[PDB]
DNA sequence: TCGAGAATCCCGGTGCCGAGGCCGCTCAATTGGTCGTAGACAGCTCTAGCACCGCTTAAACGCACGTACGCGCTGTCCCCCGCGTTTTAACCGCCAAGGGGATTACTCCCTAGTCTCCAGGCACGTGTCAGATATATACATCCGA
DNA sequence: TCGGATGTATATATCTGACACGTGCCTGGAGACTAGGGAGTAATCCCCTTGGCGGTTAAAACGCGGGGGACAGCGCGTACGTGCGTTTAAGCGGTGCTAGAGCTGTCTACGACCAATTGAGCGGCCTCGGCACCGGGATTCTCGA
């Protein structure tokens, strides 16, 4: 079970997912790939925006879904 | 000054075909497409803005104009890409 | 029979309403209670939905086909759990009948509860016979005319929406267009000798000992139980051009597989493809291809096996694939 | 959870517009002799026109936040396809 | 008894249907084919009285200008009768 | 006193100049307030239709043994599309020609 | 002094009320004088020609009341109007009365 | 609130083409519709002419051009002679 | 300056044959040679009318190559290559 | 010895070349010339841009094709193979320029 | 079922010109505030959309029958196509001239905006007569002999 | 050409519901004044259209032979029009329920607007290679036995 977190520049990349868990987590795992820090980092997958709190199966993320990943305009 | 998508053709040709050229007269129709369906969708939504009394061009009457003028599946992927479009532009 | 602008027969608006009697009434007359209206509700759905429990008894008692599948493919279970019914589950587990269903969107029927109760209680360990000649000769295709005329019957176009009856002259199914319509609609095929059989008792006779045992045999007990197409939530693109079965042959079998021919290749890292959220009925129990149906077809001349069959949601399958799952009655996995 | 709600649909009403309303159709139209095999690709014309002009009155209707279908939407939706309606605007 | 020749009727309901200007579709059946195609577009969609109405006044009509282009079609392989490569080939012409 | 300027094309991932459609949705006297999500959602659409078309002229193009898209390309593109036709059914691309075609019944 | 614009001119259409339509169909910023005295004339013209046909056809008819029927015969009876209401459906309007020399015997 | 429409307008104008004939209501409302739909086609037009020249107003030119282009040939030559005799008599009165 | 006339027949019948056969006609009659001339002299002056009565209005002298991509939209046969 | 194709070989390869290609199949000058004598009654003394003709023309080659291809199936309709003076009035009767 | 000849396509080599790139420049997109109002939302009211039931009744439907003609086959002819030879003007190159398209500067008159005043048309009734509805009568038309 | 059944047009009673007319009012149209800029008008540059001359050859025109298709005629079956008995929902009235259309009031977040800034796109030029063109050898149609 792994996804498809693909930046505003093109550039995608593959992270583990559990796929029971929440999004808290994973968002803390890009940490760890590119060191974007958690509170600006608003994924967004299917138009929607995907807000912190709510498990990853409520969304219907399955496996290689391509989710989305922009950031506040403060970091850009 | 003339303006034309040229620039951006070149960009959206570059993404879908990597080693791919357009021809001046492909520019010119190309440029022609977008133009044309630039005001298509415009004047629908000018039109739709005037049908429920509205004055304001939102991004729904926007999704509502290319799902009248777009046919098949084809709108419904439009209206895919210009949500995720401005589900990005609008988290930021 | 007697039917509503909806579908719903006397039987349906009987059990909606919960009368008891009518529903004695219908039911010792011979009304056959496995039937889907419009929708595809059966009686038992509309019963566990609106809250009654001696009409169930009495459907279960009257050999109903419980394991069936309502209009987004919603067993009777979701929709008896969906409604906060305690005892209907627990009379429909009874009998068993899949508790480890599955809907459309892929939801058992444990994710709509959203009860401790039931989530304790659910996890524990004919008409007109068409006969019509598939590919047979002169005086073969005669014999069936008259055998029509005589069984008050009639002779179609190769095709409708009433057939019931297709007939091979050899022992093995063809691949043309006719026996795959026949295979998908979940008609009765037949070796050529039902036909020999009634021409020397002038009557009717038995279709199961003159029926293949293979893939459509498969799609006669799928269209008998009252379950899905086999192409159910599977969308399907053809790429290309084809030579061998025609785009259009191809698309007749994907509509009549109850699949959605997609218009626009699927790309697989966009929206509109990961955003399906359907799942289908015949893809294996426990394999990766039931999260996964939206496959694009081409013919197996040229491009060859691309080393990934399969990207995310979106899958690259040949035209030969496509027939042997019709031969099967299948999804074999790629 | 769920709609909690079966939702009846209607199916194979195409049937409604019999062979004597097509053959009165025809009639009105000029036409004299009436091939017996046209009634069904009449009923499907009809059922693709009226796909084509629903289809746009009722996003005519979504748009505007509405759930009923009104009068002045459909001939909006025919205006659109160029089969201007006269009386109903 | 008195039998109108092959043809006579027809045309006496063609100098009939012509001169009317009524529906000739059944208002009932036709508002119960447009409740089962809206269905597919979206649930629980209602229709106003008049909305039906000017959604069948200007469906017959187009009905009927079609078959007009089928009987030019019809009269054009020099027949009489009209059949569906007549309504295909007015379509295909006629950009549909 | 200002930080970066970054444009609302790169801000929505998109190619096509969010500015330049929503200056001619202003100046094309289409309503009087212009939103602000209309200019992206725009863009996205003709960004869409434009790859679309253009993956398909490239597809046409490679079955010529050709790089460079010609407008026969993009008539041989849209007119071999369903939806596209649809689209542009009443568009004559300049220099495109039409589709090689012939009728069943007039090859002998 | 309440001489209307309508007066003026002569005509018998709202000229205030096509200004009023001009300006609020957001057509162009700015909208002339000289526009909606035009454009109530055009439309006083076209009106006045098609209620003329109109009559004509319930003259012919014996009837004293323009009905959808009639409307639909003076536009269609008509060149210039058959091919400016050439894609318009009139409701109730019916069809030319004709029939075609083939299937006549 | 309320529905705007020519109905007192075409009925002064069958008054003075036809004195005796009347009009029905269903073809009232086709009057009302025509009248509105050929003010949105010559209107319609005169958008684009104005923008197709880079001008902001729609004076007497931008009208007649429009019903030159839309209306279809001696509706067109009269209905230009209608409009200027309008534009004279609102002028010079 | 030059006055001209009759130059409809400067559409010669080996054109229209090359229109047709390009339209994927097989076989012409000898009569469509002069009821194409016909058509095309209708559509013609159909779409130079309103791009004449254009360059009219834009008060020119010149019939340029966007009014007549204008008259073609007028009548629903936009023409994509010459927009600029 | 004197190698003849048969009547219709040849229109098949005409047709095969024409439907190819996408050069003009009018001759400029003549087209231009037909433009300039129909825009002489409505406004005399008349000048045209060199792309307007060149439009004129791409637009009118388009036209008079999508023509042949609708009069083309009206000779088929007709169990016909040659298109006839009576089918193209029936295919431009039916697009609604002439009814 | 075979033999000579024409057209299509692929590979290799050459060369004019247009597509992609770079640089100087500028004006339009971006950002930052600031203020007005458009519409999102909550709330209330009323009506028309939906549903049902009872009764009648005219149209939809199935079936039997006759025949009109759609289609297939045959024969005739004629005219359109393929080809060779004569013709001719479309096209390319070059040169010249000037009419008007584009641009800029100046100005002024026309139209948006605002305040005020007023009466014309719409909602609401209300009286009334013209086309339907039925009844009776006469003329022209179709079918059979 | 004549006789009988019937569709169609025409004259008359009554009749009823939609059309023509009267009235309150309020909100949109008209007057008057002011301010700003969009467009009319004059002058200027050049460029892009028009016109002409010379040579070439490839498309156009014309004559001719032939065969393939357009068209007329005839036969056959079959499928469609037509009439009759049956049925079956369409349609109209009457009532009931309420979901949602429509209007009203708050307010707040969003978009117009102005000032400062800068960098991305646009025009000018600059180069090189994908593509047009030509020649050679090896696959498909096509005529013609």
């Amino acid at each position: 079970m792994q996804i498809f977190v693909k930046t505003l520049t093109g550039k995608t990349i593959t992270l583990e997912v559990e796929p029971s868990d929440t999004i808290e987590n994973v968002k803390a795992k890009i940490q760890d790939k590119e060191g974007i820090p958690p509170d600006q980092q608003r994924l967004i997958f299917a138009g929607k925006q995907l807000e912190d709190g709510r498990t990853l199966s409520d969304y219907n993320i399955q496996k290689e879904s391509t989710l989305h990943l922009v950031l506040r305009l403060r970091g850009c | 000054r003339k303006e034309s998508y040229a620039i951006y053709v070149y960009k959206v040709l570059k993404q879908v075909h990597p080693d791919t050229g357009i021809s001046s007269k492909a520019m010119s129709i190309m440029n022609s497409f977008v133009n044309d369906v630039f005001e298509r969708i415009a004047g629908e939504a000018s039109r739709l803005a005037h049908y429920n009394k509205r004055s304001t061009i939102t991004s729904r009457e926007i999704q509502t104009a290319v799902r009248l003028l777009l046919p098949g599946e084809l709108a419904k992927h439009a209206v895919s890409e210009g949500t995720k479009a401005v589900t990005k532009y609008t988290s930021a | 029979g007697h039917m509503n602008h909806r579908g719903e027969t006397l039987l349906h608006i009987a059990s909606i309403k919960g009368d008891i009697p009518s529903v004695e009434y219908l039911l010792q007359n011979g009304s056959d209670p496995n039937v889907k209206d419009h929708a595809g509700w059966t009686p038992l759905h509309e019963a566990c939905n609106h809250g009654h429990l001696k009409v169930v008894e009495l459907l279960l008692q009257h050999k109903a086909l419980v394991n069936t599948t309502g209009y987004q493919n919603d067993s009777p279970l979701h929709d008896a759990a969906k409604n906060g019914h305690v005892d209907i589950v627990k009379l429909l587990l009874s009998y068993g009948a899949s508790r480890n269903a599955v809907n459309i969107f892929g939801l058992r029927p444990v994710d709509y509860t959203d009860d401790e109760s039931m989530k304790s209680l659910l996890l524990l360990p004919d008409g007109p016979l068409v006969l019509i000649g598939s590919g047979l000769s002169s005086e073969q295709q005669k014999m069936l005319s008259e055998l029509a005329v005589i069984l008050k019957a009639k002779k179609y176009t190769e095709f409708d929406s009433t057939v019931t009856h297709v007939v091979v002259p050899g022992d093995a199914v063809q691949s043309t267009l006719k026996c795959m319509l026949g295979i998908l609609n979940g008609c009765w095929i037949l070796k050529f000798e039902w036909v020999k059989a009634c021409l020397r008792r002038k009557v009717c006779e038995q279709e199961e000992k003159y029926e293949i045992p293979e893939g459509p045999r498969r799609s006669r007990l799928n269209r008998e139980q009252l379950l899905p197409k086999l192409f159910d939530g599977c969308y399907f693109y053809l790429w290309g051009t084809f030579k061998h079965h025609p785009k259009d042959n191809l698309i007749k079998l994907v509509t009549a597989g109850g699949g959605q021919i997609l218009s626009r290749k699927p790309k697989p890292d966009s929206d509109v493809t990961q955003t399906i959220n359907t799942v289908a009925y015949h893809a294996r129990p426990d394999s990766d291809q039931r999260f996964c149906t939206q496959y694009i077809i081409y013919e197996d001349l040229c491009n060859y096996h691309p080393e990934r069959v399969r990207q995310g949601k979106v899958w690259k399958a040949p035209s030969s694939w496509f027939i042997d799952c019709v031969m099967s009655f299948e999804l074999l996995p790629l | 959870g769920g709609a909690k709600r079966h939702r009846k649909v209607l199916r194979d009403n195409i049937q409604g517009i019999t062979k004597p309303a097509i053959r009165r159709l025809a009639r009105r139209g000029g036409v004299k002799r009436i091939s017996g095999l046209i009634y069904e690709e009449t009923r499907g014309v009809l059922k693709v026109f009226l796909e084509n002009v629903i289809r746009d009155a009722v996003t005519y209707t979504e748009h505007a936040k509405r759930k009923t279908v009104t009068a002045m939407d459909v001939v909006y939706a025919l205006k659109r396809q160029g089969r201007t309606l006269y009386g109903f605007g | 008894p008195h039998r109108y020749r092959p043809g006579t009727v027809a045309l006496r309901e063609i100098r009939r249907y012509q001169k009317s200007t009524e529906l000739l579709i059944r208002k009932l059946p036709f508002q119960r084919l447009v409740r089962e195609i809206a269905q597919d577009f979206k649930t629980d969609l209602r229709f106003q009285s008049s909305a039906v109405m000017a959604l069948q006044e200007a469906s017959e009509a187009y009905l009927v200008a079609l078959f007009e282009d089928t009987n030019l079609c019809a009269i054009h392989a020099k027949r009489v009768t009209i059949m569906p490569k007549d309504i295909q080939l007015a379509r295909r012409i006629r950009g549909e | 006193t200002r930080a970066k300027a970054c444009t609302r094309s790169s801000r929505a991932g998109l190619q096509f100049p969010v500015g330049r459609v929503h200056r001619l949705l202003r100046k094309g006297n289409y309503a009087e307030r212009v939103g602000a999500g209309a200019p992206v959602y725009l863009a996205a659409v003709l960004e869409y239709l434009t790859a679309e078309i253009l993956e398909l002229a490239g597809n046409a193009a490679r079955d010529n043994k050709k790089t460079r898209i010609i407008p026969r390309h993009l008539q041989l593109a849209v007119r071999n599309d369903e939806e596209l036709n649809k689209l542009l059914g009443r568009v004559t691309i300049a220099q495109g020609g039409v589709l090689p075609n012939i009728q069943s019944v007039l090859l002998p």
